[PDB]
This record gives structure tokens, sequence and C-alpha cells, in this order.
């Protein structure tokens, strides 16, 4: 099992486990080992691990972190993933001065949409895109990771869980209690991330649900039926919501040029139906000149 | 969400072949038959209604049992154990709120311990190598449903019901793929309720015609006509509920005139 | 009843 794996150092602690960086001693491959603890007379294999392993086994794509193997014992579950030296948050906290060069932002976003488009084509919603789950290696690649909260969706979808997506990256339609959400919530998250990679600060760092909404509202305008047929009918919409006017996008993320603005703008659309899709976003002129910088 | 509608349909077509169970299987199981299986799937139906699970969970669990039994001989005394760990795997996979393992030990009437259900859970995962995202009949029906004009809720429930009926009989339903049973089910329902037939757009979409759906459809039609007489009745009962527009009370056509 | 061990013999 773990015969071939020498553990190097501790690398992250998770929901039901520890993750180490280890070295396969016969291929030499460096990997990430996510130890998942079990025990019987419990609840068995955690639903999150059941989803993560099975969804990940369907997703093979260069911008999706790779599950290499799963090692089972009478007691422990060991998930072996390809190793990636950093995550995006930690890379933004070190571009603190510099800031991230546009060319790298472009590569990254373009890579992320590749990965996300692949997930959506394989009927998988990620549901927690945030910089902590975006891994980058030393070659210029960035990869979606952490599919603990992921789920296989149907067409059309039905009501799926609500406790969903780390608040700051959470979409309007979930904030508003919709009974149906989809693939578009991942796009919202990615749009929040494109902003952050640019300003280096979160775009909507709220502390409660309603707090998150109003932040959203004050930045993009309070939604009405013209902009979003159905908002006023959503379970958590309230006619008492203050009615803020929409800002220019040029003020929302000042350093963006027109193409950047138009894209972020289509990722941050109120109405899930008009919000762009990862696939379509791949073709945006924002990307005409992209390259995979290191 | 027609950005990915076709891509997924395609991917599911490919996956349904990889998750197909073996057609013979039951002939290789010395101590079990197609009748005990029927007994087992009927029971998962009531467990699904007892615990209020999605029909999806029900389709997945049966897919897990069939694949599990394509490669592991099991004694009649453990068939329910397998069935139970399957139901639990499907729930954890598919349900917002899966029932608790103890609740799974509880509907067996303490036939198995928590320990055995957990150990079974783990062996099923090993044997399936965690390939749990399997295409089901439910998932094909749902897509086909976007092709209605206009939508017809009686049509929807009745297709679901015929599709659920097919889970009960390995002979012959194991020999057909989920997408095919779904086409036969969608057509029978449409035709039974409204007299309409399998639509052109589903031809463009799936490459299937009544001609290609014919066999399964001839089987599915006898299954539907014979349903009141079947040793298993949990699906019919189940479908007398208004949650399902009481469609199991409708009358099947005596002929399908093809 | 659901609560039941299935009998097959």
């Amino acid at each position: 099992s773990m015969e071939n794996f020498q553990k190097v150092e501790k690398i992250g602690e998770g929901t039901y486990g520890v993750v180490y960086k280890a070295r396969n001693k016969l291929t030499g491959e460096v990997v990430a080992l996510k130890k998942i603890r079990l025990d019987t007379e419990t609840e068995g294999v955690p639903s999150t691990a059941i989803r993560e392993i099975s969804l990940l086994k369907e997703l093979n794509h260069p911008n999706i972190v790779k599950l290499l193997d799963v090692i089972h014992t009478e007691n422990k579950l060991y998930l072996v993933f390809e190793f990636l030296h950093q995550d995006l948050k930690k890379f933004m906290d070190a571009s603190a001065l510099t800031g991230i060069p546009l060319p790298l932002i472009k590569s990254y976003l373009f890579q992320l949409l590749q990965g996300l488009a692949f997930c959506h084509s394989h009927r998988v919603l990620h549901r927690d895109l945030k910089p902590q789950n975006l891994l980058i290696n030393t070659e210029g690649a960035i990869k979606l990771a952490d599919f603990g909260l992921a789920r296989a969706f149907g067409v059309p979808v039905r009501t799926y869980t609500h406790e969903v997506v780390t608040l700051w990256y959470r979409a309007p339609e979930i904030l508003l209690g919709c009974k149906y959400y989809s693939t578009a919530v991942d796009i919202w998250s990615l749009g929040c991330i494109f902003a952050e990679m640019v300003t280096r600060r979160a775009l909507f760092p709220g502390d409660s649900e309603i707090d998150q909404l109003f932040r959203i509202f004050r930045t993009l305008g309070t939604p009405d039926e013209v902009v979003w047929p159905g908002v006023t009918s959503m379970p958590d919409y309230k006619p008492s919501f203050p009615k803020w006017a929409r800002q220019d996008f040029s003020k929302v993320v000042p350093p963006l040029d027109e193409d950047g603005r138009s894209l972020l703008s289509q990722m941050l659309h109120y109405d899930p139906n008009k919000r762009i899709s990862a696939k379509a976003a791949l073709a945006h002129p924002f990307f005409q000149d992209v390259t995979k910088p290191v | 969400v027609p950005d990915y509608h076709e891509d997924i349909h395609t991917y599911l077509r490919e996956m349904e072949v990889k998750c197909k169970p073996k057609v013979g299987y039951m002939k290789k199981q010395p101590d079990i038959t197609n009748s005990m299986r029927a007994i087992l799937v009927d029971w998962l139906v009531e467990v699904g209604e007892e615990y209020k699970l999605q029909n999806e969970t029900l389709h997945l669990a049966v897919n897990y049992i069939d694949r599990f039994l394509s490669s592991m001989s099991v004694l009649r005394g453990k068939l329910q154990l397998v069935g139970t760990a399957a139901m639990l795997l499907a729930s954890k996979f598919e349900e917002i709120y899966p029932p608790e393992v103890a609740e799974f030990v509880y509907i067996t009437d303490d036939t198995y311990t928590k320990k055995q259900v957990l150990r079974m859970e783990h062996l099923v995962l090993k044997v399936l190598t965690f390939d749990l995202a399997a295409p089901t009949v439910n998932q094909f029906l749902t897509q086909y449903f976007l092709h209605q004009q206009p939508a017809n809720c009686k049509v929807e429930s009745l297709a679901m019901f015929l599709g659920e009926l097919s889970l009960i009989d390995a002979d012959p339903y194991l020999k057909y793929l989920p997408s095919v049973i779904a086409g036969a089910a969608f057509h029978l329902a449409l035709y039974t309720v409204t007299g309409q037939s399998w639509p052109e757009s589903l031809i463009r979409k799936t490459g299937y015609t009544l001609e290609s759906l014919k066999p399964c459809l001839m089987d599915l039609h006898q299954t539907y006509l014979k349903a009141p007489q079947h040793a298993q009745q949990s699906i019919r009962e189940k479908y007398k509920n208004s949650k399902y527009h009481g469609v199991s009370l409708l009358n099947p056509p005596e002929t399908l005139n093809l | 009843p659901v609560k039941r061990r299935l009998d097959l013999e």
C-alpha cells in the first residue's frame, strides 16, 4: 500500500484528515496524500469522500487536479493526488507588492475556464471555487482542486443542498434561496476570483448572507425584474431591500481594459441564464493573446 | 441548461456502456435468482418511500447491486446486506440528507449489525472501484422530458413509473441500456396519456427511432399490461400517490400499433 | 412492512 510512499512534510489539514507531501520511491513521483480516517461503528466512508473520489475519477483534464490512486486499508483511506507546490491565495499574498502581471491573470483565468468547462461538460458542479482551492505549479499551470463539495447534477437540475459555496464567492441566486441552481454558480465564483486576482483584494467580503447580498447589490445595482425576471419572486427576496444604482464596471475593477471588463461583466450577471458559460467564455476576445506564463 | 445539454447527453451515452452490468449474471450465481432480486428491488422501493429518498438514489442503488453481482457470488442470506449497503452508498452520493447507517440497520429489522453494513459498504466501493456516477433511466427520462409539447406532468410520472417497473425484472431488462429503456418508457407514456409518439427531436437527439426502440418497447408494454398481476407491487402502490399524479391507476393501451 | 428481514429460501 503505503509501502512505496515516503512522507516528506505536512502540507494541509482537512475536514476528516491530514494531507502530506510524499515521494513514491520507485517512480520517484512526488504526490499529495490525503489521509481520510474511518473506524466502523461510525457513519462509514464520509459522503464528501464518496463524492470526491467518484467525481474526480471521471474528470481527467490538465486543469483539474489528478487523483492518481486510492489506497484502502481495514482502517484508513489514502488518496494520492498529483502534487502542486502552491495555491492561489498564497500566491496572491506574495504578489502583495508587484501584484500579478496581467499576462498571468489571463493565463490563469483561461486555464480555470478550461477546467470548469470540462466539469460542466461532465455534469459536475464544483460548488466551492475559491483561491484556496486553486493550485498552481512551477510550470504555469493552475488547477481546480478540492471536490469535497462537488456534485453530479442532472439535466435539468433539481433542488440541491443550499449550504453552498464559501460565502464570499457565493452567488446571488443561492443567497436568494432559489430552489434550483446550476453551473452558473461556478462562473460567479470564478468572476469573483478574476476580480481578486486583479485588485488582489476580495470583491465581496461579507460576513453574513444578507451582508454578502447588499455588498453585491451596492456594487452591481439592486436587481429588478427588468434585469432579472423572477428576482422579486424568489423565496428570500424582500421588497424592503434598499435600491442601489449600478456602478460603472470601470470603477469596480479600475485596472481592467474593455475586454477584461466585458468578460468580468458577463461572469457577474444577475440572471443565471444570461451569465456566460465557461465554454463560451473561452472564446472571449479578452483571451485573443493568451499564453501560459510561469 | 442547454449550454451543456448535448455534451452531457453524449458523455452519459458513453458512460452507460461502461457501467452496464453483465446480462447473464444471474445464471452464474449458484444461490440466487431473478426472483429474489425482484424481491430485493421491490424492498428498496419501499425503503425509498419509507425514508423519502429520491427516485435517483433508487436507480443508482440497483445499478450498484447489478454491477456488484456481476462479479461476486453472494449467498441468499446476504443479498439484503448487499442491497442495504448499496442503498446507503446511493444515498450518500445522491441525497441532500442521507439516512443514517443505523436507520439502515433499522429497516432490516436488526438482521445485520452496523458493523456488517459498514463493512459491506466498503467492499461494494472496492468492487466498483468508486465508479458511482452511473447514468440511470431517471437521468435519461429527465432530458427526454425537455422535448415535450407542452410539458405534461402525467406523461412525466408515468414514464418514471414504467422506468421504475423495469428495474424489477433482470429478464429481460438487463439486456437493455438505460437510455433505451428510457426511450421506450417515454414513448409508452406519451402514447398512453396523449396518443402522441416518440418525437422527431428525440430522434435528432439520440439517434433512436421507434424501430430501434421496438424490442425493449415490446417488453416494456407487456410489463405494463401485466403489472397488476406481478408478485411485486410496491411500485404500483407507490405510484397511486398524488406525489406521482396517481399514474399507476391509468390504463395501458391494449395495442401500440407500430 | 418495510422493517423486515427478507425471506427467500
